[PDB]
RNA sequence: GGUGAAAUUCUUGGAUUUAUUGAAGACUAACUACUGCGAAAGCAUUUGCCAAGGACGUUUUCAUUAAUCAAGAACGAAAGUUAGGGGAUCGAAGAUGAUCAGAUACCGUCGUAGUCUUAACCAUAAACUAUGCCGACUAGGGAUCGGGUGGUGUUUUUUUAAUGACCCACUCGGCACCUUACGAGAAAUCAAAGUCUUUGGGUUCUGGGGGGAGUAUGGUCGCAAGGCUGAAACUUAAAGGAAUUG
């Protein structure tokens, strides 16, 4: 004598700026009463969806994106980064016999001061006429692609918040100065920033937030 | 084109969830398992009633709102068998043949970089 | 009297290595001695790929199959999977397929 | 029986021998 | 390292060690370095350090001990303070220090 | 010349209370009674006096502590927690 | 009659010219000469006096108020400390959790002092003889020694009596008992040997 | 939920599933291999620090300083013990749900100690290669780990190099595998288990039919549990190994 959904308020998510659609999808609520109201109560809840499904080319068919919702204004709620996965399948896929994984992660402050800890994988990659039927790393070529990598991403970041960090990661500007400094010591294939994790928002700010939206 | 939510397939053995829910998670819609659709215990798990529980679990979905959900299909896990459940496959194969669509779907079995020590101890269960 | 070089199964210059937990019966078993697949498969399976790609958004998608490593004890390697038990000749033969 | 199991019965039967012995010291 | 530097200015150069006469080292302008240990107390400190800048002396803090510095300089006693006057082969004057 | 098995200075305890009472005591005798190193004039010459307090044969300084050692071990972490977490409001 | 050792510290008088002088329970580590600080605003070192509010979760403090400015109530015994274990800055409380392992949630303006209480240890030692129990009483109180309810006669004792020594009835008396009655184990939701871990949840 | 099937159990306390965050302790998945290192036990996230090591290179240095070892000593998986801490997980004991003729078990649940760590004990494992160490010699092949050498080799573009990773030949020293077998073995098999009635390079240790029995005893070490050392009476015609056909 209820069903919930002839009770339910609806709603519609809206993402934000540097991406293709700004229009992700639909949620329910319940409508907003005197004693717990449809705002403040949830909308600070998260979605994740595959940026593939957000920018439209498949070449980006992995990487997963938490975004979270922090404002909310009549049937639109916004919604800013706070985090991004890879896939199970290409991770489990890109790990094969054979050859070297090599990770690494950092944590590190933004400008608009968001805390992150992002982190990298590698292989080592078999070079076009190896007879040898495995390519492994020395080590001591390991802690150095390590060293590189983390000289690298502690730059990458500290860069303009996440807001240009997002624009940074998005076409992966890291993934090949990576390998750039990298086959100076060794080979290498894949490559990926692959995880970043927040842990540490700084203040709302309503004004900076809603510099992402129009 | 459509309006979209998340499926979420847990197939253990034994049984099989169903239930699709707001694409933030937080906000279920309709869930209904293998166990319910028939009695027996045994046969909690079986494939031919994931189907009727995909069944009911399709109708209202589209009868609350959801056109189009994508899957997140999950096993046990943790530190134990890790593989797919019977009934994860008919589910998924009876839910998009019901006339809801698909849309990239992962597996999301939780695996740990090891540990916690496996139950059933180290001779294994032996019967 | 012995019956296999590589005793057991793959140790030679390491006195100890470190126990795997059984896939099936969860045995402890040494990691070299253990018996392992790559359990490699589609997440959807035989028929269901029409019925996929039929009531899909997206042109044929992409798919993305399930990869993950098994590993068995023997007894239950024995009991099912990877063993059949070979004449004294086949046994040394260490050839996949 | 067992190696192992005849190693702890005298492992036992010594105790037991050990016992009654100090009775006696 | 600055202990490396230490015991070379120490098999090489002339130094004084403690309290009363790397005073007598400063009055005169004799010391060229002065070195204060970590647990020192801070009016032994403080009043160096004024002693030493009224004779424009440059005054290293020496993380470590009063019984390291003594182990540092070489002798079976501890010491507070080690006095620079000649410097031997040691760049100790001219380096980071 | 050695002079005792094992009891040393548990020696005054003769037979009573029993080997075990008497172990423990040992321990926690040695403990208390210890000559120790000065962590500000750094010579060994902390000696005990009533439970907790610790102070300087020379020097003078007096320094809570443990009950019957100079510093207890819950103490000593408590005492690099507080580092750490004051740590977190310089930086 | 005191497991912990006190520091007498002394301060200036904000409103007379003249030396004014506590008395603090020592916490472990703090020694004379050294300067306290007692404040709002005031660091986080061992041996200052902080209120709950000002200190981050899993800060370890000494002689705690119950109540702001109660002059110390919580933790006070060689050896024990609280812990806080977090805070809900509207209406400024802050958990913590006590010594006997209850969590308890007072007023963020609750003084406490950043330490141990100085003097742990000292229960780990046996007393071995009679007499050290003596001693040790003979600056507290007069409880030392017990004559068991059991050896004496009824007149003295619910336990008293008997033509051999027994308890003669559950020791377990109701938390509604009335004076004269409640001897044995008042209000004992269990009892035997506690088997397994403790340790709060 | 759990199983072969179940039941104990959990569920207006919305269980199980979902979502966000938090705490605790353990662990180190995939990459992981006929791959590495260490005297053996053993050792797999990062990063700093601390000292250590082999192999290699060597027209460096000392110059017999060495090989092996009763006594004695360092270390020594798991469990177990002492005193703290920790106590997520799994879990001897115990109790239960089932199964069973029974079922003190196997299977399911609750779960003490334990599992982790500090200080200290204990000194044992199929602690296994069931194969002592140093030296010599005797026979093929392709991989590989480390080091080194050689090349108008490949790939990296820039302006060629320099590098780096690769390729090919060689050579020390590793972990193994291949095929042979002059040879050895009771055989299985073995580059040593070969160079042994054609019996000798140097040295350590252990065994002498089976059971009695690692029992008794003494000594000794240990908090203990127990470790080391360790008999005899009596009994007995086989126990045992490897291969063969059933
Ligand atoms: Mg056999
Ligand atoms: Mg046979
Ligand atoms: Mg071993
Ligand atoms: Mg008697
Ligand atoms: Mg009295
Ligand atoms: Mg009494
Ligand atoms: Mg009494
Ligand atoms: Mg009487
Ligand atoms: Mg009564
Ligand atoms: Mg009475
Ligand atoms: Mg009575
Ligand atoms: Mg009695
Ligand atoms: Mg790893
Ligand atoms: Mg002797
Ligand atoms: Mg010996
Ligand atoms: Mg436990
Ligand atoms: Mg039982
Ligand atoms: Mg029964
Ligand atoms: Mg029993
Ligand atoms: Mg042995
Ligand atoms: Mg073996
Ligand atoms: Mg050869
Ligand atoms: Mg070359
Ligand atoms: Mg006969
Ligand atoms: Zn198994
Ligand atoms: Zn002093």
């Amino acid at each position: 004598v209820v069903d919930p959904f002839t009770r339910k308020e609806w709603f519609d998510i809206k993402a934000p700026s540097t991406f293709e659609n700004r229009n992700v999808g639909k949620t329910l609520v319940n409508k907003s009463t005197g004693l717990k109201s449809a705002s403040d109560a949830l909308k600070g809840r998260v979605v994740e969806v595959c940026l593939a499904d957000l920018q439209g080319s498949e070449d980006h068919s992995f990487r997963k994106i938490k975004l979270r919702v922090d404002e909310v204004q009549g049937k639109n709620l916004l919604t800013n980064f706070h985090g991004m996965d890879f896939t199970t399948d290409k991770l489990r896929s890109m790990v094969r016999k054979w050859q070297t994984l090599i990770e690494a992660n950092v944590t590190v402050k933004t400008s608009d001061d968001y805390v992150l800890r992002i982190f990298a994988i590698a292989f080592t990659r078999k070079q076009a006429n190896q007879v040898k039927r495995h390519s492994y790393a020395q080590s001591s070529h390991i802690r150095a692609i390590r060293k590189v990598i983390s000289e690298i991403l502690t730059k990458e970041v500290q860069g303009s918040t996440l807001a240009q960090l997002t624009s940074k990661l998005i076409p992966e500007v890291i993934n090949k100065e990576i390998e750039n400094a990298t086959k100076d010591i060794f080979p290498l294939q894949n490559i990926h920033v692959r995880k970043v994790k927040l842990l540490k928002q700084p203040k709302f700010d309503v004004g900076a937030l809603m510099a992402l939206h129009g | 084109s459509q309006v979209f939510g998340v499926a979420r397939i847990y197939a253990s053995f034994n049984d099989t969830f169903v239930h699709v829910t707001d694409l933030s998670g937080k906000e279920t819609i309709a869930r209904v398992t293998g166990g319910m659709k028939v009695k027996a215990d045994r046969d909690e798990s079986s494939p031919y009633a994931a189907m009727l529980a995909a069944q009911d679990v399709a109708a209202k979905c589209k009868e609350v709102g959801i056109t189009a959900v994508h899957v997140k299909i999950r096993a046990t896990g943790g530190t134990r068998t890790k593989t797919p459940g019977p009934g994860g496959q008919a589910a998924l194969r009876a839910l998009a043949r019901s006339g809801l669509r698909i849309g990239r779907i992962e597996d999301v079995t939780p695996v740990p970089s090891d540990s916690t020590r496996k139950k059933g101890g180290r001779r294994g269960r032996r019967l | 009297p012995k019956k296999r070089a590589s005793n057991g199964r793959n140790k030679k210059g390491r006195g100890h290595v470190k126990p795997v937990r059984c896939v099936n019966c969860s045995k402890s078993i040494p990691k070299d001695k253990a018996i392992k697949r790559m359990a490699i498969r589609n997440i959807v399976e035989a028929a269901a790929v029409r019925d996929l790609s039929e009531a899909s958004v997206y042109p044929e998608y992409a798919l993305p199959k399930t990869y993950n490593k098994l590993h068995y004890c023997v007894s239950c390697a024995i009991h099912a999977r990877i063993v059949r038990v070979r004449s004294r000749e086949d046994r040394k033969n260490r050839a996949p397929p | 029986m067992r190696a192992k199991w005849r190693k702890k019965r005298t492992r036992r039967l010594k105790r037991k021998r050990r016992k009654v012995r100090a009775r006696s010291k | 390292s600055i202990n490396q530097k230490l015991a070379l200015v120490i098999k090489s150069g002339k130094y004084t060690l403690g309290y009363k006469s790397t005073v007598k080292s400063l009055r005169q302008g004799k010391s060229k370095l002065i070195i204060i240990a970590a647990n020192t107390p801070v009016l032994r400190k403080s009043e160096l350090e004024y002693y030493a800048m009224l004779s424009k002396t440059k005054v290293y803090y020496f993380q470590g001990g009063n019984n390291e510095l003594g182990t540092a300089v070489g002798k079976l006693f501890r010491v507070g303070v080690v006095s620079i006057l000649e410097a031997g082969d040691s760049d100790i004057l001219t380096t980071l220090a | 010349a050695k002079r005792t098995k094992k009891v040393g200075i548990t020696g005054k305890y003769g037979v009573r209370y029993g080997s075990s009472l008497r172990r423990q005591v040992k321990k926690l005798e040695i403990q208390q009674h210890a000559r120790y190193d000065c962590s500000f004039c750094g010579k060994k010459t902390v000696k005990r006096g009533a439970a907790g307090i610790w102070t300087c044969s020379c020097c003078k300084k007096t320094v809570a502590g443990g009950a019957y050692t100079v510093s207890t071990a819950a103490a000593a972490t408590v005492r690099s927690t507080i580092r750490r977490l004051r740590e977190m409001v310089e930086a | 009659g005191r497991g912990a050792p006190l520091a007498k510290v002394v301060f200036r008088d904000p409103y007379k010219y003249r030396l004014r002088e506590e008395i603090f329970i020592a916490n472990e580590g703090v020694h004379t000469g050294q300067f306290i600080y007692a404040g709002k605003k005031a660091s986080l070192n061992v041996g200052n006096v902080l209120p709950l509010g000002s200190v981050p979760e899993g800060t370890i403090v000494s002689n705690v108020e119950e109540k702001p400015g109660d002059r110390g109530a919580l933790a006070r015994a060689s050896g024990n400390y609280v812990i806080i274990i977090g805070h809900n800055p509207d209406e400024n409380k802050t958990r913590v959790r006590l010594p006997s392992g209850a969590k308890k949630v007072i007023s963020s303006d609750a003084r406490g002092v950043i330490g141990v209480i100085a003097g742990g240890g000292r229960v780990d030692k046996p007393l071995l003889k009679a007499g050290r129990a003596f001693h040790k009483y003979r600056l507290k109180r007069n409880s030392w020694p017990k004559t068991r309810g059991v050896a004496m006669n009824p007149v003295d004792h619910p336990h008293g009596g008997g033509n051999h020594q027994h308890i003669g009835k559950a020791s377990t008396i109701s938390r509604g008992a009335v004076s004269g009655q409640k001897a044995g184990l008042i209000a004992a939701r269990r009892t035997g040997l506690l088997r397994g871990s403790q340790k709060t949840q």
